[PDB]
């Protein structure tokens, strides 16, 4: 059986930057592997035939090579939508076709300060006895978003679920979210809610506040 | 000229050989340790030296060694389903050996082609050499290749650097026919002093 | 155009037996080779099987005594009947079409089946809304939660799928309650939020639920 590994497991590139991804084989295949493009929440897509035969409707910026065992891919000019993950697939033989580590290729445009938004719990949520301390760190890049939540400037970091989204090809920034899951009584006992966020778009760690008066 | 032929033919154009009015010495075949596989179904190769057949036939081609195990009655082979169909009640022998030295080039040997498309499996021992462009759907191809317009054949490339699971193998399959007619092949074992 | 129409599964305990299907809306099925896909979440995609124009079948190791695939040319439909399910079988499964043996052309959107101890439960929807005055962005952020629903995923549409370009959404997660929850946000001019109101359609297949919620301003002028 043939075993595969994809190098690297993450990458950092700018707009138009030369991105080269390589896979290696343990056994000698001639022309029977497939490079594929698969965005998250999106289907895979045909990229190449053999090793260097272009497909239909693909911009010439996409490129690839590799033979024997070492198997490469190339982007002549990186493009903002190219934020995705790349893997391999052999031809015929066994079904599995195992590959290497997962990879994240990051696009470099700018660095922007994160934007802080806060939502109050719903009336039903109050009647559900579970207030939603919803915060949205939107339009931030890099993904290095450090979030602290100190209720009445007193930290309670637990019992919250954080959902993070990939970078958007429109604005080249990631988005983050969080929501707290406790009882309501303290929330109305509480007065002002504060969120501390640290990111490279901030000269100093910025902190916001939110009084109970806003609904 | 069957086992020491310098070139063979492609699987889609498998040659069709007739053996009659001659003495077949299979001991030359199965005693030599120069063949990768040696499979005989419903017949004893060692006892073939003192049996007679109405007519004996041979087929020769070159495919991948991994595809060899596909050739068997009651089994379906991706090449076999469109290149060489075999009856379930077949009786005969199958011999194959590697040909990396003679059927592999550093730049590759693409001259050998193979059938790739058809809309039904062919009958046993039925060949198809038509070069008409295959149609992938409803729109007629009209003899121009492209999207949904695929040439019926493609090629194989082989290199010395290719591994054991990639090296080409030379395949010989023997079929024996026993009709309600006198036999034409005999054995020389009973010769004495 | 070229597209695949996929059957759709459901929540079944281990060992269940079900049959699925997938029709090819691009080309006549009898004139092409096709297959299905197994994708364990966050792991990868595995070859499973394929039918041949001569009717021949060919399975993977894990689907020999578990799965079976058939075809109706007249319906332009390729089927799949499963049996002897397992818990780990819960994973999004796609469909494969092969205009060529050596590659892939058109992916199906995929059909999901869940195999776990949790039962399907009706959701609970609690609306949210910020202040139109507080719309610090020309297009502001809204809130509408579909919580305590099982299982995922959720079809997305706000009014009729019209306002979708500016729409941004968060991925659903198996919450602490053992179930999933999610929320969606729509993009409209902040001046519109001063007076206007929009809906958020939901189409739950796994829970047979459709919840659409209005966005009423709290009358910030008062
Ligand atoms: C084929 O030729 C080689 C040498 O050219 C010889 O050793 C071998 O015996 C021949 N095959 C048979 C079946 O005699």
């Amino acid at each position: 059986a043939i075993q595969l590994t994809q190098s690297p497991s993450s990458l950092s590139a700018s707009v138009g930057d030369r991105v080269t991804i390589t896979c290696r084989a343990s056994q000698g295949i001639s022309t029977y592997l497939a490079w594929y493009q698969q965005k998250p929440g999106k289907a895979p897509k045909l990229l190449i035939y053999g090793a260097s035969t272009l497909q239909s409707g693909v911009p010439s910026r996409f490129s690839g090579s590799g033979s024997g065992t070492d198997f490469t891919l190339t982007i002549s000019s990186l493009q903002p939508e190219d934020f995705a993950a790349y893997y391999c697939q052999q031809v015929n033989s066994y079904p599995p076709i195992t590959f290497g580590p997962g990879t994240k290729v990051d696009i470099k445009r700018t660095v922007a300060a994160p934007s802080v938004f806060i939502f109050p719990p719903s009336d039903e949520q109050l009647k559900s006895g579970t207030a939603s301390v919803v915060c949205l760190l939107n339009n931030f890049y890099p993904r290095e978003a450090k979030v602290q939540w100190k209720v009445d400037n007193a930290l309670q970091s637990g019992n919250s679920q954080e959902s993070v989204t990939e970078q958007d090809s429109k604005d080249s920034t990631y988005s983050l979210s969080s929501t707290l899951t406790l009882s309501k009584a303290d929330y109305e006992k509480h007065k002002v809610y504060a969120c501390e966020v640290t990111h490279q778009g901030l000269s100093s760690p910025v902190t916001k506040s939110f009084n109970r008066g806003e609904c | 000229e069957v086992f020491n032929a310098t070139r063979f033919a492609s699987v889609y154009a498998w040659n069709r050989k007739r053996i009659s009015n001659c003495v077949a010495d299979y001991s030359v075949l199965y005693n030599s340790a120069s063949f990768s596989t040696f499979k005989c179904y419903g017949v004893s190769p060692t006892k073939l030296n003192d049996l007679c057949f109405t007519n004996v036939y041979a087929d020769s081609f070159v495919i991948r060694g991994d595809e060899v195990r596909q050739i068997a009655p009651g089994q379906t082979g991706k090449i076999a389903d469109y290149n060489y169909k075999l009856p379930d009640d077949f009786t005969g022998c199958v011999i194959a050996w590697n040909s990396n030295n003679l059927d592999s080039k550093v730049g590759g040997n693409y001259n050998y082609l193979y059938r790739l498309f058809r809309k039904s499996n062919l009958k046993p021992f039925e060949r198809d050499i038509s070069t008409e462009i295959y149609q992938a759907g409803s729109t007629p191809c009209n003899g121009v290749e492209g999207f949904n317009c695929y040439f019926p054949l493609q090629s194989y490339g082989f290199q010395p650097t290719n591994g054991v699971g990639y090296q080409p193998y030379r395949v010989v399959v023997l079929s024996f026919e026993l009709l309600h007619a006198p036999a034409t092949v005999c054995g020389p074992k009973k010769s004495t002093n | 155009e070229v597209q695949l129409v996929e059957s759709g599964g459901g929540l079944i305990q281990p060992g269940g037996s079900l049959r699925l299907s997938c029709a090819a809306s691009g080309i006549t099925v009898s004139s092409n080779y096709m297959s299905w896909v197994r994708q364990a979440p966050g792991k990868g995609l595995e070859w499973v099987s394929v039918i041949y124009a001569g009717g021949s079948t060919f399975y993977a190791d894990s689907v020999k005594g578990r799965f079976t695939i058939s075809r109706d040319n007249s319906k332009n439909t390729l089927y799949l009947q499963m049996s002897s399910l397992r818990v780990e079988d819960t994973a999004v499964y796609y469909c494969a079409r092969d205009l060529d043996y050596y590659g892939m052309d058109v992916w199906g959107r995929g059909t999901t089946v869940t195999v776990s101890s949790a039962s399907t439960k009706g959701p609970s929807v609690f609306p949210l809304a910020p202040s139109s005055k507080s719309t610090s962005g020309g297009t502001a952020a809204l809130g509408c939660l579909v919580k305590d629903y099982f299982p995922e995923p959720v079809t997305v549409s706000w009014n009729s799928g019209a306002l979708t370009s500016g729409v941004h959404t968060f991925p659903a997660v198996l919450q602490s309650s053992g179930l999933y929850s999610l929320s969606s946000v729509v993009t409209v001019p902040s001046s519109s939020l001063g007076t206007q109101t929009y809906i958020c359609n939901v189409n739950h297949k796994p829970s047979n639920t459709k919840v659409d919620k209005r966005v009423e301003p709290k009358s910030c002028d008062k």
